[PDB]
């Protein structure tokens, strides 16, 4: 039923938005590492201990 | 399409705050309406924290307040936010009323009359909360009001033995003081929504008094950024008081528990009730005292029909501006006299300044506006 | 010179000339509902990308 | 017409409109690394030999 | 009350400049000082004399409460 | 209606005109009136050229007040050149309202 | 003022004082039912409402 998302040029629209969407998964890898102070990835970089 | 104009919830937000037409020459005296709405939300959230640890019983009321300042984590910052946030509410409220009086905003009749109701309901709320800690000013403040509230001629003594639970002061006494004080700030919120609904019919006044439909600007972004900035400058001043002088505005005598047997050296209310207290003690009667106290807030509702000038605001009226600040310098006199003891110099000064508060509003202001009309040939 | 143009060329030249720039505006007649210049200038960028 | 160094970040990241709203999250790091060498260290310097952890050594050990 | 329905106006022209074309502080302490000296000179004689009357009553009032005591 | 000391009272009227400051924003006296339902009927009875002059003078003064500035002193409205353009239209609107009111009680 | 004075204003007040004392006397006897007004409860003793 959801082959409205199935067009020859509709999957062309994923190619020009995933470079913006390649990155905000790494904001959660950096933003509540800030907030809730997770000690897992404070082991990672020698800037912070 | 434009979802700001076709969605059922987003339409209401867009018509009220985003695309609202506003005058372009609005001053920072027009900032204090949203400051009052910030002060109300702050008192509600902080008060809902204190109510989980307070006990309304005259044997353990004073001891449950010392417990939160010493035992409960962050209880000392939240308690002194609440006491100092109430002084912040009353200073913004007196700026707000003095603005609408100088610039003639009382001509919005339905907006002005909901405002006089809101002024009574916050004054009664703040009285009930100052009884709850039950130190020696919560005691001698409660009895001074309720023996003055037995001078109502036919139902007076019926109403005084209702609020103490039936009695003198006991465990069930401060359950009614506490339940009134819980409920009234949520009625204040409902009256402030209706307050703004009637102002949305005309829009705002401006410092010139002259209508400005030819010069409107949208509310966003020009007054969304100007109101955020004034709110941050108000949270700065409030925290200077909580963190560097939390006992500056209070009285030391409320750190002694309530004792009918001991004796307090003086009777001094909070600073924002001191002007009404000076009008009371100038009337040697107890029916004519409670009348003149209620007639000093209710005189605001006569301001629309006492207006005899051809112009709306005081910007172009230089004789009405000398009388406006004679009235402000008379409320400063009545605040000083209300914190003094009752001897010879402070007894004639106190009653000659209670007469001047009613002589300026009722007599001298409507006559001065007619002299100004005649010097301009209308 | 027309045969060289494709969709990635069009996407590149339009971002160079339109995206985040200040426009010039002229209006005449019953124009009370012409939006404020601040509201026009904010329409020149999208907060997604 | 040699200009000054304003456009460090006008082109790369603060143009896409995303790190403009993401530097509340991505840009929330290493200033509680930095402004602790301020307030805390200024606090113990104005009050020298007056706090508990200054004087707690001579009551410590045994 | 929305924007294209407020009033009727003819023959007035408005010129404006973009915010990114402008300086933040063209004149700050070379017009900011003489303009507030104009606005202060206009208000002072309407606002100050009532508060000079509260001062002379405070000073006389807290001087007949001291001498009531100790002769 | 005094005849010998109406030189004294001509000077008090000039003093009050300058102490009020709508002339420093380039306004006339009838620009500053409070618009009730009576004044709003006199406004829509004005001829087109007098209505357009009033809309621009108000817009310019509202723009000076946004910036906390006044006009140069050579452009201040003088006391003898203030035209009371709205006063004859307002007297007629008030005179017609008194007549609908004496008719309704009698 | 004289905007409200005339033979027509208290005309309709003389027609409405019967609709007035009924404005007032109903609210006056409405004020005993609400707050158990006990010095006018046995104004007529046929209401022994308090048990
Ligand atoms: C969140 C939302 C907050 C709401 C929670 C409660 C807060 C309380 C509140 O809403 O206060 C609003 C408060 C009453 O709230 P409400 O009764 O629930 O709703 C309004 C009703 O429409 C009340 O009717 P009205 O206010 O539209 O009446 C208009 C006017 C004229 O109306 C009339 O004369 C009668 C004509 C027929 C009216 C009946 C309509 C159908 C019912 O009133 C009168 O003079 C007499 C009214 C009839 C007798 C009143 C008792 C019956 C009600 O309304 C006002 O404050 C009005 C302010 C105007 C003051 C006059 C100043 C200008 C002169
Ligand atoms: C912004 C306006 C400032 C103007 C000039 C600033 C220069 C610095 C000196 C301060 C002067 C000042 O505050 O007073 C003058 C200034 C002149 O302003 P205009 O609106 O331009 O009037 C034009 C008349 N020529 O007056 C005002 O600002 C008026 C202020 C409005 C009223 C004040 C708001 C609240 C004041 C006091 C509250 C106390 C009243 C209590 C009421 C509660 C009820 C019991
Ligand atoms: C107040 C805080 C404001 C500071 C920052 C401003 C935030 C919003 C701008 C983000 C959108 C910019 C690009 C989008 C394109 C556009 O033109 O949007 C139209 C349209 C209208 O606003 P703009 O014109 O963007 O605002 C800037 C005008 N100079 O976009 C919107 O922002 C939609 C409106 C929703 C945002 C609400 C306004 C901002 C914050 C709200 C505080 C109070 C306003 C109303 C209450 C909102 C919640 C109770
Ligand atoms: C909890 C109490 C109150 C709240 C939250 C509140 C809120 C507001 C807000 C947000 C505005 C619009 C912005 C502004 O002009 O500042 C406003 C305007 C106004 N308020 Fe209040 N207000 C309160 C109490 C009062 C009181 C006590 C009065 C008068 C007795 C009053 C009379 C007015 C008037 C006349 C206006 C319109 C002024 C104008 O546009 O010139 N309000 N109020
Ligand atoms: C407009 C809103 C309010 C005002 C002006 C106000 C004012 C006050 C004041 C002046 C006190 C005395 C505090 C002191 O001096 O020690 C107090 C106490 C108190 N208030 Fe409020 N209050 C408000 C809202 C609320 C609300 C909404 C609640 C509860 C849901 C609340 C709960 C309490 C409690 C529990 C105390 C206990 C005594 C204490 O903590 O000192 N308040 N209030
Ligand atoms: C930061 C912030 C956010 C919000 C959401 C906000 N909202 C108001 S209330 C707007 C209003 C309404 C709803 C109706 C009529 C008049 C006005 N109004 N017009 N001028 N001014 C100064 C006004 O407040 S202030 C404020 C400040
Ligand atoms: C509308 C209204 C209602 C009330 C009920 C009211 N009451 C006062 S004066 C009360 C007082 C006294 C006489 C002595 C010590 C302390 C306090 N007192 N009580 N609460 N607060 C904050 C105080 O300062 S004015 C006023 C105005």
């Amino acid at each position: 039923m959801l082959s409205r998302f199935l067009g020859p040029r509709y999957r062309e629209l994923a190619r020009n938005w995933i470079p913006t969407a390649s990155m905000w998964g790494a904001v959660g890898a950096v933003g509540l590492v800030w907030a809730t102070d997770w000690r897992l990835i404070l082991d990672w970089v020698p800037y912070i201990n | 399409t434009n979802i700001r104009k076709s969605h059922p919830l987003m339409k209401i937000i867009n018509n009220a705050f985003i695309d609202l037409p506003a005058p372009s020459n609005i001053s920072s005296w027009w900032n204090f309406g949203s400051l009052l709405g910030i002060c109300l939300i702050l008192q509600i959230l902080t008060g809902l924290f204190l109510a989980m640890h307070y006990t309304s019983d005259t044997t353990t009321a004073f001891s449950s307040v010392t417990h939160i300042c010493r035992d409960v984590n962050y209880g000392w910052v939240i308690r002194y936010l609440h006491a100092n946030g109430a002084s912040m509410f009353f200073i913004c409220l007196f700026i707000h009323v003095g603005r609408g009086l100088y610039y003639g905003s009382y001509m919005f009749l339905e907006t002005w009359n909901i405002g006089v109701v809101l002024l009574f309901t916050v004054m009664a709320t703040a009285f009930m909360g100052y009884v709850l800690p039950w130190g020696q000013m919560s005691f001698w403040g409660a009895t001074v009001i309720t023996n003055l509230l037995s001078a109502i001629p036919y139902i007076g003594t019926d109403l005084v033995e209702w609020i103490w639970g039936g009695f003198s002061v006991d465990k069930a006494t401060l359950t009614r003081f506490f339940a009134f004080h819980f409920i009234l700030p949520f009625i204040i919120t409902a009256l402030a929504a209706v307050h703004l609904l009637f102002l949305h019919e005309t829009g705002s006044n401006n410092p010139t008094g002259i209508s400005s439909d030819m010069d409107k600007i949208p509310f966003h972004p020009y007054y969304t950024i100007k109101d955020i900035l004034g709110a941050l400058f108000m949270m700065l001043i409030l925290l200077i008081l909580v963190l560097f002088s939390p006992d500056l505005l209070g009285d030391p005598d409320n750190y002694t528990p309530a004792n009918p047997l001991n004796t307090p050296p003086h009777i001094k209310p909070e600073w924002y009730f001191l002007f009404a207290y000076a009008i009371l003690r100038s009337i040697p009667n107890k029916l004519g005292g409670v009348l003149a106290l209620v007639a000093s807030i209710l005189i605001l509702i006569l301001m629309p029909m006492l207006h005899t000038s051809k112009q709306r605001s005081m910007m172009f009226r230089p004789l009405s501006q000398c009388l406006f600040w004679m009235l402000v310098a008379d409320l400063i006199t009545l605040t000083w006299i209300g914190g003094q003891p009752v001897e010879h110099p402070f007894i004639i000064i106190g009653q000659l300044a209670s007469i001047l508060y009613f002589l300026i509003i009722l007599v001298l202001m409507p006559i001065t506006s007619i002299i100004e009309n005649n010097l301009l040939k209308w | 010179r027309i045969a060289e143009v494709d969709a990635s060329v069009v996407r590149e030249v339009c971002s160079k000339y339109f995206y985040d720039q200040c426009p010039a505006v002229a209006g005449l007649g019953p124009i009370e509902q012409l939006p404020d210049y601040n509201r026009i200038r904010s329409g020149m960028f999208w907060l997604r990308f | 017409a040699a200009p000054t160094l304003t456009a460090r970040l006008y082109s790369l990241l603060f143009r896409r409109t995303s790190t403009f709203a993401l530097t509340i999250a991505v840009g929330a790091l290493f200033f509680e690394r930095a402004f602790d060498q301020g307030a805390d260290a200024i606090y113990e310097h104005i009050n020298q030999g007056k706090l508990w952890k200054h004087i707690k050594h001579k009551y410590e050990n045994k | 009350r929305e924007f294209g329905h407020l009033t009727r106006m003819r023959h007035v022209i408005t010129y404006s400049l973009s915010p990114f074309e402008q300086r933040a502080f063209p004149h700050y302490f070379t017009k900011g000082i003489p303009n507030v000296l104009r606005r202060t000179r206009a208000c002072i004689l309407r606002v100050a004399p009532p508060f000079v009357v509260f001062y002379l009553v405070y000073t006389w009032g807290t001087q007949e409460f001291e001498k009531s005591k100790r002769k | 209606a005094v005849a010998a000391s109406s030189k004294w009272l001509e000077g008090i009227r000039k003093w009050y005109y300058n102490a009020a400051g709508f002339n420093k924003l380039g306004l006339m006296r009838d620009d500053t009136i409070y618009e009730d339902d009576d004044v709003k009927e006199a406004i829509r009875r004005l001829p087109e050229n007098l209505y357009n002059d009033r809309v621009f003078r108000i817009k310019r003064a509202l723009d000076l007040t946004m910036r906390q500035q006044i006009l140069p002193k050579e452009q201040w409205t003088k006391y003898e050149e203030d035209k009371f353009y709205l006063e004859p239209y307002l007297k007629e609107v008030i005179r017609e309202r008194k007549e609908r009111e004496e008719w309704a009680k009698k």
